């Protein structure tokens, strides 16, 4: 049923661990691994399962459809500040902050581990609030790559309490095989030159992820398969010129 | 519709016996509605009632007349089958609906 | 009620008062009863009917309203009522006062009392109506208010008549448009005139300053909360006066509603800046509908006389040509007869796959078993010793429901070291598993619920 | 005027056309990778487009003829403005109406071709159906077309330039069978291995039968009120043998 | 509540057969008589 | 009829004021529907049933349409007035049924 | 979203959850802006909101039970795991519905219990058919294609 | 009376016959037009048609939106104002062109 | 769990048959009751249930 | 016209505005019936609206 796998792995990388760290609900360390031939996923409904997914996507897409599955189509219910904050929504009326697990000065941390023929890739991306403010623009981040499987998530988080970020750009360039982006672009194109293929291909991905309702056979290629990119403000530019033209022709 | 088919049918082949029994346009054809009530019931059966059956046969008659293939009864309720009648467009469907109709007469009864 | 519902509600209504054999009725079809009254009452100009929906007129209101002031009616005598009369006539009195000493005088007295009743309330001595007399003094404010829409019923009326004579005072070709638009501010400005003019005019003016129609509309919320008010008033009567400023409103929309169509008259006969032909032809099309209205429209007879028009556009049709006849086709006489044998199921085809699924692992049964079993080994437990003491005969399962509990009960559990097991499935095949270090304890695991 | 005229509606146009040659291209080079799995067991998945008959778009055509035919015929450019007028207007009605489907069939380079399916045989290469199964989704059956669908195309985009393999196997699923029968589920599964694309399914503990079957190990996640931790559960199966000299 | 909309009827045809003004209403003479009593007792202070 | 003659009268009127705007011009002189019933109410009354009026108007205008004087309702409860009208409502026709009409005004009397 | 938040009523209105102790005058929780994020909270929030004024909408005015009880669902289940689906089946009870679930051949050890019947369905070409079976006829079937 | 009867009544006679057997027969009755037939549902369930709009959304409700989707979509009967708007525009342009 | 159920059946009016005939894909005639206690339906994917 | 048009809009605004309130009086209503039945083993839900 499986076996397939096996050579899938010599012609793929495959995602066997991941590990959180102050994420969503999941306070403090957690880790988990997957099969080679895959594996399933479990809990009763309301438990993080979804949790864990997202929490591998943050690192693949420059900002994907959070919680994609639990709507469908819809918007994302979610955003990272949510996560890193251990929201679990408005608890009261009042907003006493109670139902936020991490509402101060915290850090955040996810991890993934991937393997082709046993050689083996290592993602990784640091959260970390300095404020009480929960505003997108101070969601300070550092996107990590790397080859070697020597460098580790514990590593990195005790790094970060040892000293600033710093000290991680500074064991970017001490360590073998290794990366640190302080924006996304750079990882996420370093990412796609990795596996030869385009950001399409993530975003597809993530259509799949939380892959739902359609109505006829036309829809499965219009909104999974393709990606629109309609040219509708190049009918506005041209309107806006063409009113200037008109303008001279009257 | 089927009814005014039948009724134009008994009546072509009312004109054309006629014809037959006294030559070719030597006398308008006639007929009585003693005569018509039964031969439209044996196809038709019962609409209800009697009142019922003349009020049917009439409007048919009427309609015909609009027609033109035949006169409205006179005071003693016998019409005349106007020699109009020889010169339908398509006998040959009258003849097949007749056929078709002397052969559930017998088949339902 | 839409026209559809009203038929069929009035039918069944109808049906019920069979019983009442005194008056004659058709019992024969009861539903076509009911059209035909509702047709008949249409006539009278009893029920008006727009849009599709059917309302009750003025007429059928006041009616109603005879009858239910017999026997079951309400009374207005009232303590309530003298209260009432008694306060208002004060401030009657203090606004018709032109002197403004007395004014004053009036209000350092008023000021003064309602200084003693805070004194009172402060003193914890606040007094509430007597809830007895609660029911009357609300069934007093219900009956003072119950005439609104009685009024609003004739202002709506007014108008409509109004814009009905601008009407057909418009068609008139003495009128230039010098006049029409004369006759239309002088028709508004008198029929805001009149009494009922007057009370839409105030019913606007409180819309202006919506705080205070807003304000009572909340405060007649409250108070038909309280428990009094069931007594006084069934919830029909609750229904209205709890809605009674949105009725009014609504209401008002039709008076709104003739003004504007006798505008748009207006407009569209006000261009008229024609050329020649188009003013000669405008002005005989006037002079004639001018004679048309005084005819008798109501009449038959006058309405169906032969004009002596010319023909024009005519046309010829339906030459009668004898071959054009046609006649029937029965040849598709095949009878299908009919497939009424039962053709209800027969499980046999039903795949295994639905039998797996039909044999669900019973989580309940599992907790209750797990639970009794822990009890008598009264220790730690991993999940290894758990199969080897109770066969997962549905396998998988049961290590995720084990495992469960034990995260439900805070049990630790310690990824990082692991046990083993071995089982087999309903075929045979052998299998072996790898699962975490833990422990399970009755005592703490019952003590906490589970579904 | 001429200044426009690149920057105008032709030039967009043309734009517009060679986005529909594009997403062409991606049909026709999808469609041959589905010759590479099967959809049933002697079938194999194929898929088709045709240009959208929308009146919209024959308007559209006959606007741009007439401006190819005024842009060279000089009357100091009345006839060309008045043909570019056209156009434009044109084009700002559809942008304003960008939501109704009139107008996506002009600016939304997807709507300028319809899409279809085809049960191919994978012996003879013979069509047996030339669409889907339902015409609107049948339950369950909609899942059927579109995860196949949508494996495949993730499958293809994960291949690195001119690989047969997708260098990214690992999809992930969620919620997956929410609407799936064990009879589409197993199918789903089996095709996700045909396409070689290593699969994680998150589940509310239903249909534990199959993914008992076609997986090794499962993370067990679970709340304890405002916290949740988990756990790495596995299994695989004894090489030495089912069972003695018995069923297999 | 509407169960009692059965008896109402029953109730109304009381009404109108007994309640002296529903039967005054009804009367060929009725407006005669009405504005006659009107007339007379709109001068009244008491009995 | 002259309820008939009323409708091509206020028909009339709407096509003349359409004439004005762009003269002859096409044949689309549109007009919705709920712009005549308020003409007619004046003049048949009002039977006190919005549906009922829609339906006399509409009886009419069916009629009109039988005498090709108005195109059949659609969509948007909208007609137009056929061309025709103009040689119906001619000037000289409307001032002989003007004489016609005020003799029997007078002898109504 | 202009036009409906000025003509439209209901839209000026947001239509925030919340949930409240029996003995307290607390608020336990409340669910808007965020909308929860949990594909099974929603679940279970939409379909008691759900079923409690499709109950309201069906009884006759002043009634607390409704006077037309019969509730078609399909499997939105989907999103429910066993614990909260128990907790829909008692809500749908309590409200005075009778509830007529459909579910694709998935999710059947609680339906066993909390239900008393069930209709299979087959699926031949293009043909269907039903029938009308209790579990424990059911049950006994299962037991013979057990033994043969 | 079951859809046995019916579809045996249907066949063996024209559609007539079942007209004929409406009246016959007792407890039975028949609307050729469906809204006539569905105020006769309304009325003998005592409910409005908003019920039955929401029984029929509600039982394929798989959205399952935020709660305001719930609310604005299924739950409140639509008495939307847009063409009273539209009308108020429409006169006060009238008045309008009056003034011009 | 069930037991309230006693209250579900009392006041109300309840589906308790569907007969069907020539309808969608069941051919012929059909038939199928509903317990009033709750009933559920199933079938395989795509097998005749909506 | 001033006086007309003036009627018109304020009486469409507070028509508005009244519609609000029959939504808001329709979610208490409910609040009232959802009071009858445990969401949870101890909690039942309302419905707030701004
Ligand atoms: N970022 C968040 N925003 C809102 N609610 C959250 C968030 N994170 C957690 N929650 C709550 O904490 C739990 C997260 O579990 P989750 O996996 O998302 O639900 P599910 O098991 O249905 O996928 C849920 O009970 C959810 O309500
Ligand atoms: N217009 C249609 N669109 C889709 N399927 C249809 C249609 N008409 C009939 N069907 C037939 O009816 C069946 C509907 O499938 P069904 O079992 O009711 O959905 P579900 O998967 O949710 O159970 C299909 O098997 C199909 O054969």
């Amino acid at each position: 049923m499986n076996q397939v796998s096996g050579l899938a792995g010599k012609e793929s990388f495959i995602l066997t661990r991941i590990e959180l760290f102050n994420w969503g609900g999941f306070h403090g360390l957690h880790q988990a691994a997957i099969h080679q031939d895959g594996t399933a996923v479990i809990g009763p409904t309301g438990s993080g399962k979804t949790t864990l997914v997202d929490a591998l996507m943050t690192l693949l897409l420059a900002n994907p459809r959070y919680n994609l599955a639990s709507t469908g189509g819809h918007e994302s219910d979610r955003d990272l500040i949510s996560y890193v904050r251990g929201v679990s929504g408005p608890g009261d009326g009042g907003e006493g902050q109670s139902h936020i697990a991490r509402p101060g000065k915290t850090v955040t941390g996810i991890a993934a581990t991937l393997e082709r023929e046993g050689k083996q890739v290592r993602l990784g991306a640091l959260l970390w609030f300095d404020s009480t403010s929960s505003s997108v623009t101070d969601m300070k981040r550092l996107w990590l790559f790397s080859d070697n499987p020597g460098q580790t998530l514990e590593h990195w988080l005790n790094v970060y309490h040892e000293g600033g970020t710093r000290l991680l750009r500074q064991m970017e360039k001490e360590a073998i095989g290794l990366w640190t982006y302080p924006n996304k672009k750079q990882y996420l194109a370093r990412l796609r030159d990795f596996f030869e293929v385009g950001e399409n291909a993530f975003t597809l991905l993530n259509r799949a992820a939380g892959l739902k309702q359609l109505n006829s056979i036309d829809e499965i290629f219009r909104e999974l398969v393709l990606d629109d990119h309609s040219a509708f403000d190049r009918a506005a530019e041209v309107a806006n010129s063409f009113d200037g033209l008109t303008e001279i022709h009257q | 519709n089927l009814e005014q088919s039948l009724l134009v049918a008994i009546l072509r082949q009312h004109f054309v016996a006629w014809e037959q029994e006294s030559g070719t346009g030597a006398s308008q054809a006639q007929i009585a509605i003693d005569d018509l009530l039964p031969q439209l019931q044996i196809y038709l059966g019962d609409p209800g009632s009697e009142s019922k059956e003349r009020t049917r046969l009439l409007t048919l008659l009427d309609q015909l007349k609009g027609h033109g293939l035949v006169t409205s009864p006179d005071a003693h309720e016998r019409i005349v089958i106007r020699p109009i009648i020889a010169h339908l467009a398509d006998p040959i469907n009258l003849q097949a609906l007749l056929a078709w109709l002397r052969e559930q007469i017998a088949q339902q009864t | 009620i839409p026209l559809e519902e009203a038929i069929q509600s009035l039918s069944s209504i109808l049906i019920e008062h069979v019983s009442q054999e005194q008056y004659d009725i058709n019992q024969d079809n009861p539903f076509l009863q009911a059209s035909r009254e509702l047709r008949e009452w249409i006539k009278r100009r009893l029920i008006v009917e727009r849009d599709g929906r059917i309302f009750a007129t003025d007429a059928l209101e006041v009616a109603i309203t005879f009858v239910e002031s017999l026997d079951n009616r309400f009374m207005t005598s009232t303590a309530s009522r003298l209260s009432t009369v008694q306060r208002e006539i004060e401030n009657l009195e203090t606004r018709l006062n032109p002197n403004p000493a007395n004014r004053v005088a009036t209000l350092r007295r008023r000021i003064s009392e309602l200084e003693r009743e805070l004194q009172e309330a402060e003193a914890g001595h606040i007094e509430v109506l007597e809830t007895h007399q609660a029911v009357e003094h609300i069934r007093d404010v219900y009956n003072l208010a119950s005439s609104l829409r009685a009024d609003f019923r004739r202002v709506e009326d007014s108008w409509r008549e109004a814009d009905r004579a601008l009407r057909q005072s418009i068609i008139g070709e003495q009128y230039h448009r010098g006049d029409i638009v004369e006759r239309l501010l002088n028709d508004q400005d008198a029929l805001l005139n009149t009494p009922e003019g007057r009370v839409f005019d105030s019913f606007q003016q409180q819309l202006r300053q919506s705080s205070e129609l807003k304000a009572m509309s909340e405060r007649l919320r409250v108070i038909l909360s309280h428990p009094s008010a069931s007594d006084a008033l069934n919830r029909l009567q609750r229904h209205d006066l709890r809605w009674l400023v949105k009725r009014l409103v609504d209401e008002s929309q039709t008076v709104l509603q003739a003004r504007a169509r006798s505008e748009r008259d207006v407009r569209g006969f006000m261009k008229t800046g024609l050329a020649a032909e188009h003013h000669r032809v405008g002005h005989l099309l006037n002079e004639f509908l001018n004679l048309a209205l005084k005819l008798d429209w109501q009449r038959q007879m006058i309405r169906k006389q032969e004009v002596p028009l010319p023909a024009v556009g005519v046309a010829v049709t339906g030459i009668p040509a004898i071959e054009r006849l046609r006649f029937k086709e029965v040849d598709d006489e095949a009878e299908q007869t009919l497939d009424l044998s039962n053709h209800a199921a027969d499980l046999t085809q039903i795949g295994d796959d639905f039998w797996d699924a039909f044999n669900g692992l019973d989580r309940e049964v599992l907790i209750q078993q797990t639970l009794q079993l822990l009890a008598k080994e009264n220790r730690p437990v991993g999940l290894a010793e758990l199969a080897e003491l109770l066969p997962p005969a549905h396998d998988l399962e049961t290590f995720a429901v084990w495992i469960g509990m034990a995260r439900e009960a805070g049990i630790e559990v310690i990824d990082s070291q692991r046990e083993f097991a071995e089982l087999s499935d309903g075929e045979g095949r052998r299998w072996r598993f790898n699962l975490p270090t833990t422990g399970l304890e009755s005592q703490a695991l019952m003590d906490i619920d589970w579904e | 005027l001429n200044r426009s005229s690149d920057d105008g509606v032709t030039q967009l146009l043309s734009h517009i056309e060679h986005e529909v040659l594009v997403i062409e291209e991606r049909l026709n080079e999808l469609n041959e990778t589905m010759f590479r799995v099967d959809f049933q067991p002697d079938r194999y998945l194929r898929l088709d487009t045709k240009k959208v008959v929308h009146e919209s778009l024959r308007t559209l055509e006959k606007a741009q003829r007439q401006l190819n035919a005024a842009r060279f015929v000089d009357d100091n450019g009345e006839s060309h403005y008045k043909a570019l007028q056209v156009l434009v207007a044109q084009l700002r009605d559809a942008s304003e109406r960008n939501r109704t489907l009139g107008a996506k069939a002009l600016l939304d380079p997807r709507f300028r071709l319809e899409f279809a399916v085809s049960v191919m045989d994978r012996q003879s290469g013979n069509v047996i159906e030339s669409r889907t199964g339902s015409q609107g989704g049948s339950g369950g059956e909609k899942e059927i077309i579109a995860s196949y669908v949508l494996t495949a195309s993730l499958s293809y985009a994960l291949s690195p330039a001119g690989s047969r393999y997708p260098l990214f196997g690992t999809i992930i699923l969620d919620e997956a069978f929410s609407r799936s029968s064990h009879a589409v589920a197993g199918r789903i599964i089996a095709a996700l291995r045909e396409f070689g694309l290593h699969a994680v399914f998150i589940t509310p503990n239903k249909e534990m039968r199959l993914l008992r079957d076609h997986t090794r190990s499962a993370i067990v996640v679970h709340r304890r009120g405002q916290n949740s931790n988990m756990a790495s559960l596995s299994w695989e199966e004894l090489e030495r043998h089912y069972q003695r000299r018995g069923n297999a | 509540m509407e169960e009692n909309t059965r008896q109402r009827t029953e109730n109304y045809i009381s009404a109108k057969n007994q309640h002296p003004a529903w039967i005054l209403l009804a009367t060929r003479r009725a407006p005669l008589v009405l504005s006659a009593l009107k007339t007379l007792f709109e001068k009244s202070h008491d009995g």
